[PDB]
């Protein structure tokens, strides 16, 4: 009954064993953000850039890397609230579709698809992106980028997630660094429309003090442990 | 909205 929006960063994917950009160094895979994240330094370097992303791509489909009882915990939560629940999400990753998911916005693009560097259409791919590739869209052909939002770029679904956020009676961030705009300003807009407000995160994130409630703690414990308190909540 | 951005 309740409507239900959650917003998760990449401290849900930690446990997983997927890594980004940590505190003390601001360092992603030992990588400067600048260099792999940026319009620039795609520009700069296209050969690198569009390596690193392949070895994100098939480093997220190891054997290893599976998705953890967060992801399945809000996989439950959707079940139980049906359309009344929408996921956003700034990871790149599908763990949250491999875990039950659906109609997840990935406001930040996804690693697992590519866009045409001229027509804007997008993609799916799984593979390495090699020089040798380009689209099938356009009668004249294009070089092919990862389908991810770089700083200096445009969310993706930012209507929706607005929408949604208007609309949302509780608002829970997960995972988010609060360094990361215009996501870390998602918890604002919430509440300015009555929302109830719930940060679950192994880091208190930098706008943590706005929330109305916390839990801190490994992801994998604190997640299922408060998604299973507000199903037994609506009986 | 606006672009993503850090800081
Ligand atoms: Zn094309």
């Amino acid at each position: 009954k309740p409507r239900v929006l959650v917003l998760t960063g990449a401290g849900i994917s930690a446990e997983s064993g997927i890594r980004t950009f940590r505190a003390a160094d601001g360092l992603w895979e030992e990588h400067r953000v600048e260099d792999v994240a940026t319009p620039e330094g795609f520009d700069r370097d296209p050969e690198l850039v569009q390596a690193f992303y392949n070895a994100r791509r098939r480093q997220l489909q190891q054997p290893e890397i599976q998705p953890n009882a967060a992801h399945l915990a809000l996989a439950k939560l959707q079940d139980a609230l049906g359309d009344r629940f929408l996921l956003v999400t700034q990871n790149i990753d599908n763990l949250h579709e491999r875990a039950g998911n659906t109609n997840v916005i990935h406001m930040h693009g996804e690693l697992l698809k590519v866009r045409c560097s001229q027509s804007g259409q997008v993609l799916d791919w799984t593979g390495d992106v090699t020089p040798e590739d380009k689209c099938h869209c356009c009668q004249f052909p294009a070089p092919l980028r990862p389908h991810v939002v770089w700083f200096g770029e445009m969310p993706l679904g930012m209507d929706e997630i607005y929408m949604a956020l208007s609309m949302a009676d509780i608002f829970i961030a997960i995972g988010t660094s609060g360094h990361v705009y215009p996501a870390a300003g998602f918890v604002h807009e919430a509440k300015l429309h009555g929302a109830h407000t719930v940060e679950l995160n192994l880091e208190p994130s930098q706008v943590g003090n706005e929330f109305a409630e916390k839990y801190y703690g490994p992801a994998s414990q604190v997640v299922p442990e408060f998604v299973e308190k507000l199903l037994k909540g609506l009986k | 909205g606006g672009a993503k951005r850090h800081r």
